[PDB]
RNA sequence: GAAGUCUGUUAGAGUUGGUGUCCUACAAUACCCUCUCGUGAUCUAUGUGUAGGGGUGAAAGGCCCAUCGAGUCCGGCAACA
RNA sequence: UCGGGUGAGAACCCCGACGGCCUAAUGGAUAAGGGUUCCUCAGCACUGCUGAUCAGCUGAGGGUUAGCCGGUCCUAAGUCUCACCGCAACUCGACUGAGACGAAAUGGGAAACAGGUUAAUAUUCCUGUGCCAUCAUGCAGUGAAAGUUGACGCCCUGGGGUCGAUCACGCCGGGCAUUCGCCCGGUCGAACCGUCCAACUCCGUGGAAGCCGUAAUGGCAGGAAGCGGACGAACGGCGGCAUAGGGAAACGUGAUUCAACCUGGGGCCCAUGAAAAGACGAGCAUGAUGUCCGUACCGAGAACCGACACAGGUGUCCAUGGCGGCGAAAGCCAAGGCCUGUCGGGAGCAACCAACGUUAGGGAAUUCGGCAAGUUAGUCCCGUACCUUCGGAAGAAGGGAUGCCUGCUCCGGAACGGAGCAGGUCGCAGUGACUCGGAAGCUCGGACUGUCUAGUAACAACAUAGGUGACCGCAAAUCCGCAAGGACUCGUACGGUCACUGAAUCCUGCCCAGUGCAGGUAUCUGAACACCUCGUACAAGAGGACGAAGGACCUGUCAACGGCGGGGGUUAUGACCCUCUUAAGGUAGCGUAGUACCUUGCCGCAUCAGUAGCGGCUUGCAUGAAUGGAUUAACCAGAGCUUCACUGUCCCAACGUUGGGCCCGGUGAACUGUACAUUCCAGUGCGGAGUCUGGAGACACCCAGGGGGAAGCGAAGACCCUAU
RNA sequence: UCGGUGACUGCGACUCUCACUCCGGGAGGAGGACACCGAUAGCCGG
RNA sequence: UCGACCGAGUGGCUUGCUACCUCGAUGUCGGUUCCCUCCAUCCUGCCCGUGCAGAAGCGGGCAAGGGUGAGGUUGUUCGCC
RNA sequence: CAAGAACGACCGUAUAGUACGAGAGGAACUACGGUUGGUGGCCACUGGUGUACCGGUUGUUCGAGAGAGCACGUGCCGGGU
């Protein structure tokens, strides 16, 4: 079976889902975790440095 | 390379784990207060699925059921009892102190009240030879001559299901089903058979191990493959 | 002769059928009854024995009821009875 | 009435030859005929676990979201030749 | 397709007729997923492979009603939170304890049916009827927790039994009918309440010493049959519900086979087939309460995922519509759905291409190779070789039969079930289409079923049972973690772990020198602390004594890594003694090998001819024994060869069929492009020029073609070298 | 430099229990200054 | 008719040498199909010599108009039959 | 002016059992007949096709009959302008 079109077909699985915290369709309802924000993982809201330039 | 078969194991993942939760019962000899007897009657007989042998199921005087690892010859109606005046019965346990020397006997205690360590499984037992108010040695099914504390408990008789493996599995959908039911993982590819990264003996344009098998004692995970620290290896000489 | 390793057909080679015809064959034998005495005794799964006759159900070998090393357990018994 | 038994486009699974059709495709792995398995180490839905020098691998360096002799994203980074 | 409707406009929007397509789906109900796409009105700038008055498009408005269907509750594999502990630390981490989460088709589970209704919802609204839980009141009880249930694998099978389908015979309605009298549809009616009970189990009676019973197993003086009884099913029968409802009407009797549903018997396991909430146990009547969330629609060749109205991908239920037949097969046809796998018009419609049909004579001559195609085919009777692990081989091979009609026989309770007989009779052909094996032999490999390179490899590769060796007595061996801790393990040597070989059969020789592992070790070597000496008012530092593991040294071990030659003495294969390197010096076998350079080795088979294939020989460039040797029945989309049969593969091609191609209306891209460019023959040039040089040829433009050239287009060469 | 006698320490041999470890519900039992753990030294360690 | 040694050449079909052209690619071998050519001529036409009786040959000259086919082994080219 | 190979080649008979030759054996000029390869055309003849057409017949549907549809672009078989 292609890993191609032919695989696209069995995907009707939800996981991302608009998340309670910050709004962003990151709330993954299989690991009730935010992968943007860090809702149901952290208190603190998930954030980094990587997230831009070294400089700013 | 990359970490060889023995080493995804230890990570417990699902793979590598028993079937526990279609388990049983977890087989240990009852606690008995002190210089006392406890009696029980055979309701029972089932298959044990940790085990492929069967096992007895007991109600006990105080109202306690529990599964037991039963002896040969043990049937419903049966009583059994358990503890230092026990009758010397099969199916019955008792100090190997209480025990007549040169009786076989099953599930025996490492230590005093563990429940039992030594010959649990299919057909083997333990030979009582010799008493002392020190001492008791057992033979153990390897062969081996065991040192106990004669406060060890044992059941009397030889477990029951005997001459297990006599019969070819023939077949490798029979293996299959036993697997399930195991901690392990199957089937088997021959490390020879793989690539180098993947195992010591993997690699080369045709399978052979390209170093001596017999690997040391001292060798680390993910290199202590093929024969361990072997004192000799073939059949003859 | 084949015995029950007929169901195999061309398969598995010569050892192993014989081995499964002769271990089935004593497996399913008439087997007296440790209670009653009588032949009607059968095996109800792995090391599981049971008469058809006086419903008693007991623990026997893997293919058969008794095994060498349990029929020696009874006499170690009796031998040490009298020291 | 047994069988990792046989025949079988029952369902379903698989993918040998055609080196056919297609090859700015209907399709970033398709179509047709042919072919293999089809009570079992079987096929399958949904839930669930294992995470990157790590997993998973009946072992092909196969697979881990068109990405694999070390995924992807951003950063180190205006890497160095 | 013809005719019509609407409209400014109609091939494709709608009506009728005629003609077709789909039959596990192109029909009916749904899960996920989508999210308003559903319905109505008004539209055509956008989207729609053409057009559009149509629409999943644009705009506006409307639409989803529940004690009984789901959620909700329970627990599953698991997951999270808190506590504890770890970590430099945490949003990190394993255990333990507590708590919570974790199933919408498809786990468990209190209770709903029938009719009616809307443009769009309905077990939800309306009508009628029923049912459950909780609470309150009253009567009873005061029994109440033991137990039962929830609650369970795989294979075979009996009985009960509804729908459906079919048969027979009535009734109602329809069709056909220049002849026959046949053909189609209907003939209804729920949940629920009540009642009946077969199987299993049990009791009493009885008293079998060969009887009882089954599809089969089986049963019995430890009490068989028979007789009597207790307990005890169906989504089933029967009565009510019902002068309810539904139907234009009639508004039905019997039967057979019997999905569903109920209830039994047998067999298998180195495999043992959830749990919890809940229910029953535990009465009746009358009232009250039953909140919250979901509910539209699609569910796909246009509503999901694949950038698209994508030929791909995507779970469940309807496995009982008719003929057919073994059949959930083919073919044909209902019900239901569709003409939207959505551009049309024209030309005997050329060449050329896709996919096909037929092809005289020959019959594999084609080709690397029968690649492709063809042959055979269903069922019954006869008959069936070598080989073999006695199972197979086998549908071996080979031979014969096969329809219709008339009258019958046999098995069976019977079938609209099956097996036969006699007579008649048509065709070139009776498995008349459809469905539906070509066969045989020799060799190689892997024993077999199984696995694999999602996307050029399905194989001889991996796996396997089987064989073997290694480690370990469990405070273990092996393995994960920084730690706290953890997998194996609800496990215990008939066990786990770690490896090698790879069914069966006959076997598996010699070598421990090197390397590896392991054991031992007088002596030698062997670090640091402490100790002793020297040095330093201390220290650095120098030396000594003692001596762990390890090493030297010794030994064991090849189904450990691996090895098995060179050169010489002396009755097929060969024998024995030696020597040298470096321990041994190739045994049984097999052998020009999937291993053999020479090589198309030599001899033979086979062919007109055979680098092939097979057999024999065999000094083997460079075979050989679990780096397993030999060999082997069965199996195989595995490699090679031979034969019969077959045939357009070939001689050698022809004609035909369907879709394109060609012309016309409409829609409408891309690749590519330094410039110039009508070239050709020669030459020259960085040695492979349309463009330079010399000649030749050359009026321009356009259509169709097959692709000689532009070292054609496509990709900063994978080969090769170079890069500190 | 001639011997009864503290303490220290090199050396290899031994017994205890009281830390610490394991078994046990407990009472207690088995080990035991070892082992675990922390630090360091030598050997092996694609 | 065969013709050694030695000497002089012609071709550009093999092989070798060179590293001039292309590494931002000039698609491999063998085969096939279809077209044109060369002559150092295998047959055919016309000739010369003969160790030319004839017949059948052998050797040579002119000559490229036409022909030069089918099969068995091998991927083979070649070659063997 | 342009193109053509528009033809190439072989066997047989008469010549002749002749010339030649001891014999064995064994020609030619010429005139005829045919074959093969190539070439251009043609369809009375033979052959193929011929989903124009006509017939037979299986399954199913239209109630039977009659007459028809489908079975891949003829269901299959027989004949064929
Ligand atoms: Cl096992
Ligand atoms: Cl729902
Ligand atoms: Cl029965
Ligand atoms: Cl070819
Ligand atoms: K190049
Ligand atoms: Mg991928
Ligand atoms: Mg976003
Ligand atoms: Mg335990
Ligand atoms: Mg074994
Ligand atoms: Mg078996
Ligand atoms: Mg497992
Ligand atoms: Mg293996
Ligand atoms: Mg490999
Ligand atoms: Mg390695
Ligand atoms: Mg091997
Ligand atoms: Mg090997
Ligand atoms: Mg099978
Ligand atoms: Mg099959
Ligand atoms: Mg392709
Ligand atoms: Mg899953
Ligand atoms: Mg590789
Ligand atoms: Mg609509
Ligand atoms: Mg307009
Ligand atoms: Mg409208
Ligand atoms: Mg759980
Ligand atoms: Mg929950
Ligand atoms: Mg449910
Ligand atoms: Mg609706
Ligand atoms: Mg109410
Ligand atoms: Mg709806
Ligand atoms: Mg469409
Ligand atoms: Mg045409
Ligand atoms: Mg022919
Ligand atoms: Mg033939
Ligand atoms: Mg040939
Ligand atoms: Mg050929
Ligand atoms: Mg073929
Ligand atoms: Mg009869
Ligand atoms: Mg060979
Ligand atoms: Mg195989
Ligand atoms: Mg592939
Ligand atoms: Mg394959
Ligand atoms: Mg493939
Ligand atoms: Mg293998
Ligand atoms: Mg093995
Ligand atoms: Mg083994
Ligand atoms: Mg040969
Ligand atoms: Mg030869
Ligand atoms: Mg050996
Ligand atoms: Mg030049
Ligand atoms: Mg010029
Ligand atoms: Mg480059
Ligand atoms: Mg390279
Ligand atoms: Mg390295
Ligand atoms: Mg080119
Ligand atoms: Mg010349
Ligand atoms: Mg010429
Ligand atoms: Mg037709
Ligand atoms: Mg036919
Ligand atoms: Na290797
Ligand atoms: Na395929
Ligand atoms: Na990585
Ligand atoms: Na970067
Ligand atoms: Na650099
Ligand atoms: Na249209
Ligand atoms: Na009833
Ligand atoms: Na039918
Ligand atoms: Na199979
Ligand atoms: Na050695
Ligand atoms: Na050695
Ligand atoms: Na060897
Ligand atoms: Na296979
Ligand atoms: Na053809
Ligand atoms: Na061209
Ligand atoms: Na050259
Ligand atoms: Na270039
Ligand atoms: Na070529
Ligand atoms: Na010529
Ligand atoms: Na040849």
């Amino acid at each position: 079976t292609g890993a191609g079109t032919p695989s696209q077909g069995k995907k009707n699985t939800t996981t991302h889902t608009k998340c309670r915290r910050c709004g962003e369709k990151s709330y993954h309802t299989k690991k009730k975790v935010c992968s943007s924000c860090g809702f149901g993982k952290s208190a603190k809201r998930r954030d980094y440095e990587w997230q831009s330039k070294a400089g700013e | 390379g990359r970490r060889i078969q023995g080493q995804r194991r230890g990570r417990g993942t699902s793979t590598f784990r028993a079937p526990s939760h279609r388990y049983k019962a977890d087989l240990e000899h009852r606690k008995v207060e002190d210089g006392d007897v406890i009696a029980g009657t055979v309701v029972d007989i089932e298959h044990d699925p940790a085990r492929s042998a069967p096992v007895a199921a007991v109600e006990f005087e105080d109202g306690d059921r529990r599964l037991i690892l039963a002896p040969e010859g043990v049937g419903v109606g049966d009583e059994l009892q358990v503890g230092v005046s026990a009758e010397i019965a099969p199916g019955n346990t008792l100090p190997l102190a209480e025990i007549p020397e040169g009786v076989p006997v099953c599930n025996v205690e490492s230590s005093p009240g563990d429940g039992g360590k030594f010959a649990r499984a299919s057909g083997v037992n333990a030979q009582l030879l010799t008493h002392d108010r020190n001492v008791a040695v057992v033979k153990l099914p390897s062969g081996e001559m065991k040192r106990l504390d004669p406060q060890c408990r044992a059941t009397i008789g030889v477990v029951a299901g005997g001459g297990r493996t006599d019969k070819p599995f023939v077949k490798a959908g029979n293996k299959h089903h036993k697997m399930k039911a195991r901690g392990t993982k199957w089937p088997n590819v021959r490390g020879v058979a793989m690539n180098a990264v993947d195992h010591p003996f993997g690699g080369g344009g045709r399978q052979h191990p390209g170093k001596p098998k017999s690997i040391s004692r001292n060798a680390p995970p993910g290199r202590k493959v093929g024969d361990i620290a072997s004192k000799r290896t073939g059949r003859g000489g | 002769k084949t015995g029950s390793s007929g169901r195999f057909g061309a398969r598995y080679g010569r050892v192993s059928r014989r081995r499964v015809a002769e271990i089935e064959s004593e497996m399913n034998e008439d087997h007296a009854c440790p209670n009653c005495g009588e032949d009607r005794v059968d095996r109800q799964g792995t090391g599981i024995w049971q008469c058809s006759y006086c419903d008693y159900k007991f623990t026997g070998g893997s293919y058969k009821p008794e095994t060498p090393g349990g029929k020696t357990v009874r006499r170690s018994i009796r031998a040490a009875l009298s020291e």
